[PDB]
Parts: C-alpha cells; structure tokens; sequence
C-alpha cells in the first residue's frame, strides 16, 4: 500500500528517454496503476540529486516500503525489473 | 632510393639525411617520451626552415592544449599559422561520446586529410597517437586496415608523414604493427634516474644508425652522440 | 524549419546500407521528422571539416534537441530507432 | 643429401653448404632483423651467378618500393625481370582491404606460385612474411593447411624455398618445418648485436650456434675456419 | 546500370560450388537480372588470376560501377552479400 | 506429518521472486506436497543459526527423504522443479 | 537381439533420479521394448559398484553387444544417448 | 560404373550415427548417386592402410570428380550434404 518509486534523469539524453519509454509502459500496462511517478531531471536541478547523494543515470526506483533497494539503467531489459518489483507478497 | 632532412638537434646524421619519403615512418614509445613532441618540433622545422607546410592530426589531444604544449619552448603557431603555415586536424574525441548502430569506414578522416594537405601544399604530415583510436573505437577490426589505407594513401602521395604510438624494451610494436619504417623511443629507470634513448631499429631500404642513442630535450629534441 | 543532416563516402556498401535503412526509417516510422542533407564528403570535404567528421557514414542532428551524432552502418536498427525521439 | 649454396658472404659455411634442396627452410626473426634481405638477396644470388631463375612471393612489402630497396645496393631487378629472369610476386593486400562472407580454400595463391614457377622454370622461391596472412586472415586454422601444401607443393616441384617469419622465442603459430634458420637481433647493454643462429637442418651436416653479423652490399658474416 | 561483378573460383572444390549454387539463386531469385556472370576456373588458366593479382578462393564481385571493393568466402552467410550488393541508391 | 521449510530475508527482491515462483510450483504442480515454514530470519536468526544457514533465500526439506537444502533465488525453474520428487 | 544396457545410481541424490525419470521415458516411449533394466543403489550395495570397478554416478549403459563403450551424467541432453543407442544398424 | 566408399570401426557409436545418417542421405536426397562399401577396418585393416586412413569414421569418393576423403560422425549434416554435389 501506499507503494512509492522515484527515478532520475538526465534531460534527454538516448538512454534515459530510451529508459522512460520502455518504462512508463511498464508502469501502466502490467497494472494501470500502483503508483505515479517523479522524474528528476539531473541537468538543471541537480542539488537534489546530490542531497540524495545518487551517482548515475538513469537510475531508478525508491526504497519504500521496505527494504532499502533499487535498480538503474537503459530499462529495455523488461526482465530485471518485473523482477526487481516487490508488493502482492 | 629517397631521403628527406629534419634538422632536430643531432638525430638527422644518424639517419644519415633523415627520413625516408613517399613512406610511412612509425614513432613508437612509453607514455611520457616526446613522441608528441617529435612530431611537432619535426614538422616545425620543416615549414620554418624548408616551408614545406605541414598538418599535426592529433586524435588525444585538443588543439588550444597542443599549442599551449608548444609554446613552452618559445614557437608562436597560430599567429604565424594565420601564413598559411601548419594546420592541425582535429580529430580530438567527441566529449559526449559515440553510439554506434553499426560498423564505419574512416573515409571522413582520410579524405578530410587530403583535402587539407592539397588546399596547404603540404609536404610533410605528422600523426599522434593512433593507439587512442584504437581505444576510441572499441572495434580493433577496422581500424587497421583503415590505418592502413590512410599510410599507403600517403605513400600514393609522396608526402612525409609520421606516426606515433603508445615496457619499453621487451615485447614493444604496440598494437599497430602496419607500417613501413619505425623510430622506437624509449626512456629507461636504472637504479633512481631516468635515460631518455632513441632506438632506431632499422629504416627499411635505407641507410641507418647502428643502435640506440640517449638524449635530451631543450627548445627542440637534442642529442648529439657520433663524433670523428 | 525541420532539420536532420547526413554524411555518406560516396557509394560505400555500409553507406548505402545506411542509406536504404535510414529512408526506409523515413517512410515507415514519420514520413518527415525532419528534412534531409546527403553529402559525398569526397568533392566537399570541406564541409566534413566544419561540420569535423572523423568517420562514414555518420548520421546527425541539431534541432529539434539535443545537438547529437551518431556514426555508422546504421544496421542496429534497435538502438537507432531508439536515438530518434523527440517529444521536447 | 644434397644441399643448395647461397653464396651470400659468409653464410653458406655456416649451414655447411647452403641451404637444403627440395626442402622448404624457413627463417625467422623479429621484425626490423632484415628476413626480407635475406631472401631477396637470396634469390638474386641465385640468379645473378647461376642464372637460376627466382619467385619472390611478397605480402608486407611493396614490388616497386622492393625494387626502390634493391636500388640501395646497386641492383637493377625490372632489368632482371623483363630479362625474364627474376619475378616478384604481388601477394600484399589491397588497400581497400577485405570483406569476408565465408571460409576460403587458398588455392589461388599456389596456383598462382606453380604456374609462375612452371612458367619461369624458376628453381628459387622466397615468401616473404607468411605472417602477414595472419595479419591478413584471423582464421588460424586454415592456413596452416593451405601453407602445409603450399611447402609440399613446392617440394613436388623440388625448388628451393624460403619463409619469412616475425626476442628469443619461438615461431608464433607458424608451424614447425623442416628445416629452420632463426636470424636474431640482441638489444644489449646500449647497443645492438645482429646474429645468425642457424636452429636445424634435417639430415644434414650442420654448424653449432649462434653467429654475429653485418650488412654490406648483400648480408657479411662471421664464420670460423683454419 | 550496366552492373558488372566477377568470380574466382577453384574448378570443383567443395567450399566454391558450395559457394556458386548458394551464389547463382542469390543473383537470380531476388532479382532475375541485375547482371550475368563469369567463373573463372584458377587451376587451368591461372595467369588471369595472376593479372588480377587475386590471392584467395572463392573469390567474389567487381569494382565497377563505383567503389573499387568487393567479398571473398563460403557465401553461405547471405546476410553480408544482400549487406554488399550496392546499386538501387 | 507432510513438512517442507523455507528461508527468506524479510522481503529483498530476490525472496519474493523465489516466494512467488515457489507458492505457485505449489499451486500448479502439487496443491500439498509438505506444508511450508517462511521465516524473516532478520528478528529470529536464532532459527536460522539452528538451522546453519549461510545464504538467503535457502529452502529445505527433511523427511520425506532425503534431508536436503537448495539455495537461491529459485528463478532457475529447471532444476528445482527437478529438485522437488519423491517416489520414496 | 538380447540388447542389454545396466544402470549405476546414488540411491535418491537429486542429478540421479532427474537421470532415472527422464531415461525410463527414453527407453519406453522411442522404442517400448528394446530391453528391461537394472539399477543400482550403490549406497547399500557398492561392493557390485567396485567389483564392476565403476567410478561416478549416474553411471549409465552395457558394452554387450559389442563394444565395449557407455555413458554418464545427468542424461537430461536426450541427444547424446540417442547418439548412443546402438543396433538397427 | 558409379563408385562411393565408406570406413567404419566395427560398431562405434560414432560410425552407426554415421551409417544411419549416411544411408538416410542415400534414400532421401538420391536413391543411387554411388554404390558403397562398408569396412569393419578391425579384421581387414590392410584396405585401410592401402587407403592409408588415420581416422574413423572415414567416407571417401574417387570419380566422378574430384578424389576426395572426409572424415567423422557425420553429423554436421551441412557440410556434408554441401560435400556432395557433382554436376560434372
Ligand atoms: N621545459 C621543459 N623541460 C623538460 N621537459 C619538458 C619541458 N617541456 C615539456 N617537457 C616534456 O615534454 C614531454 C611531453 O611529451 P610526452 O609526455 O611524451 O607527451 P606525448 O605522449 O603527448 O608526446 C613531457 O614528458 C615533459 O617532460
Ligand atoms: N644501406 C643499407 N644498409 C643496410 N641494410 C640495408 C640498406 N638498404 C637496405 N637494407 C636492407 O633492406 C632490408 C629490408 O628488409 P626488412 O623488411 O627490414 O626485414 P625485417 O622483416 O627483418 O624488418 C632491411 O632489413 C635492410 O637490412
């Protein structure tokens, strides 16, 4: 309940609109919807990425509810991350 | 037989006239020797005092840093570049990288080349570090053969051109064996000090210095070995 | 003012792979994203030279963002189609 | 038996008559030892005192910049060869370079050689840099069958021949043989040494070792007699 | 137009009528007729082998039209032909 | 007296992989094989130490024979559900 | 005729019963009746395991009718003992 | 006067994979390219050694065009089948 996820960015570079692409699909096609989203775009706000002291892009994903996680990357590999999804147990 | 004079303080007479022409000469040796350096000092002899233009292509590293290299040693380029002197290709790397959605044929480069040396009458042509583009290109296929087809292009040419290239003594070709005349570079640590030496094994159809020659550098590469 | 430019050798087979591939991208994804500029850097290098090439066929593209460049045979049709894009 | 002379200064002593007959001899040594010397000037030697006739199979170097080579010692080869004496193959790779779609049989380049021996009754062959196929081809495992029946090939055909081959090793996958002289260059103290070290001949009367050399007008070494 | 392409071949070895059968219905059922062919048997006239300078078999294609090029091999692999067939643009 | 004992560490991605993929062996293949045991050995590691383990998620079986003990995330499907049988 | 084929198994270790379930529907689903079996829990009667000198498990077939040959492993790759069959021919 | 000759050992596995994939060649593709012969080269080895082979199993071919031996399981149904042909 309650699930939360947060992803950064950067911009739009390939990658990471290669990232979103594929993932928003993810996001709303398996289940409509668990959870809305956040996109941090690290090139023009970046502090926050630093308070959250993260260090790649696109890196995804939040770590509550428990545990502590979280996953990065192009997102083309649908397989990792509806490994990596958590909830229903 | 063909032969072409550089005038770097002491090096020529060992080469017995310098260089060879119309061919490809390879300059290989540890990081941190003054390969780079040979390449600039040879092709700025050669325009100040023969005019024979020349184009630095340079792969590792960026222009206004070559030319703040150079000036160290009291050569103002661009200023005198603006004579039509020497024209330094940019090939540094494209900070933000490159995809790749398929295989290249370096013919951008090579063309590009000739363009700039039949627009600057150049003669004489110098080449740093193509070791870099094997490492900028993670595709050690291609690069060889297209290497290769810039050096014999030259060699169609004419043009004096040189390569240079990234343990000293033992096991040392590098990775890019392909050429056709080969000064090695290499400086040795013995004990707690540093031997800068020239090697040249040897220049292929052509007289030759027998062995290796230490040296040192000043305004322009020096040594002075052979007397009588 | 859509604007998408091109850089082939003359009629190399990888450019002409590039070429068949990229037109067929042209008219099966959007029949104009953008414009096109073919250019055999062989006759006009000079324009290889400020546009500072180093390799063929590279494939490029101003504005719409980002300013970007993406070199080669352009076979990997996956990562190409996916280095099309735009939304903003 | 039998044994073939050199008569490049100061060698044919050392292999206690030459080279062998009928037998492929291959000779190896880093790059930048002048092989390539050896086995022109092997076959000039050949052909200027026997008037035996020579194939010089060449990948690495270029005909014309082989002849702008030879030149440096004084000697005119396109004389020799529209004397029709001397022929320098061109096996060096096109530029352009390759494109591969499929494994090869290397019989075009034998047939070229036996039909151009066959053709200039030639009885001397030298081939220089076998290794450049390598630096050509990346299958490492055809070629050592299409070089197996191109030294036997030539050995049907009975000609003298010679390989080319890129310190102290050993042959880098170039297939023993069956007879081998391996040319060294030594790097030592702050100088250089260019020695002969002449490894085997099969069946034969042989010299012990390692010998130091130099360069002249043809290859000059240093025996031991009297 | 007036497309040309040649062919080295070694009489009858295996690998280069493997090579000509996969080759002649690649030159002929994708399109009927771009262009006719010639085979040349290196075992018994050589020389034209010679004067061409060619090193390998099977050896396949030709120069002209634009670019001097051109593919050795099985030619089983019809990926790469198809990939270096030129013409049309 | 059917028993069967599973590991897990509280709820890492790779437990719930092997916890899904688990439960519906047990409700695809064989409704009631054993009963089952899930223990977040992260507030009663005492068990697991009882138990000896080393590894999460590690799942276990005594009687019926023999007394044995896989470990894993359980994805390779292959080998577990040929690490499962009985016969006798 | 008489075809024959006998059977070193480790009582009931995973890799060996994996070997027995996936061989039992080779031997009777190809062909009904080649040949019945014999196998061999090695765990409480090895002394036939070492009189019969057999080294690992599952250790798999018989070397009459000629030759002397045969096979071991997990025998899940059906390929290599339908490789290794033998008769018909 | 067609002609096709083959070199077994006894009954390897090797060589009855061989036989089987070989004869199902023969009446698959064609009923009679060539006749055979089969050799248990272990009780008359001497037609091996006038054949000089190294190796089992070894199928051979004399004429039509060219002499030719290749060797194996002949499995690699590819090859093989690609090392038929005649035409002349
Ligand atoms: N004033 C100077 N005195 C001594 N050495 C110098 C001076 N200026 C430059 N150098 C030398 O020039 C060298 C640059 O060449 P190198 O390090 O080999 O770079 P590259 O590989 O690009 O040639 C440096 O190692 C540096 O020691
Ligand atoms: N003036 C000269 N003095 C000595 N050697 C020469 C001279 N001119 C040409 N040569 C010879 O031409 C040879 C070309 O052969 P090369 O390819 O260098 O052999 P390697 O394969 O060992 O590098 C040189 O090795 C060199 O010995």
């Amino acid at each position: 309940k309650t699930a939360v996820l947060k992803l950064y960015v950067a911009g739009n570079t390939p990658n990471s609109v290669r990232a979103l692409k594929t993932l928003n699909n993810i996001l709303e096609k398996e289940f409509k919807g668990v959870y809305a989203l956040k996109v941090i775009d690290v090139l023009k706000n970046p502090q926050l990425a630093e308070e959250d002291k993260i260090l790649a892009t696109p890196t995804l994903a939040k770590v509550l509810p428990p545990p502590v996680r979280r996953i990065i990357g192009d997102l083309s590999n649908r397989e990792k991350v509806l490994a990596g999804l958590d909830l229903l147990a | 037989v063909k032969k072409i004079p550089t005038m770097i303080e002491g090096f020529d007479d060992i080469s017995h006239g310098g260089l060879p022409q119309g061919r490809t000469t390879l300059v290989s040796g540890t990081s941190g020797t003054g390969k780079t350096l040979f390449a600039v000092q040879f092709l700025y002899n050669g325009i100040t005092i023969f005019n024979e233009p020349g184009i630095f292509v340079t792969f590792e590293e960026s222009p206004q840093d070559i030319i703040k290299n150079a000036l160290s040693f009291g050569w103002n380029l661009q200023s005198l570049i603006d004579q039509g002197k020497l024209f330094i290709l940019d090939a540094s790397p494209d900070p933000d990288g490159q995809e790749v959605a398929g295989d290249f044929d370096l013919s951008a480069l090579i063309e590009r080349i000739q363009y700039a040396i039949r627009k600057y009458k150049a003669t004489r042509v110098s080449i740093d570090s193509v070791t870099a583009v094997f490492q900028q290109y993670d595709a050690a296929s291609v690069v060889r053969r297209e290497i290769f087809r810039l050096a014999f292009r030259l060699k169609q040419l004419g043009v004096t051109t040189i390569m240079t290239t990234e343990g000293p003594v033992a096991r040392f070709g590098v990775e890019e064996f392909v050429s056709d005349n080969v000064v090695i570079l290499r400086n040795v640590l013995e004990g707690e000090r540093r031997r800068r030496t020239v090697e040249i094994l040897k220049l292929r159809g052509t007289t030759h210095m027998k062995g290796e020659y230490p040296f040192t550098i000043n305004n322009g590469i020096n040594i002075f070995p052979l007397g009588a």
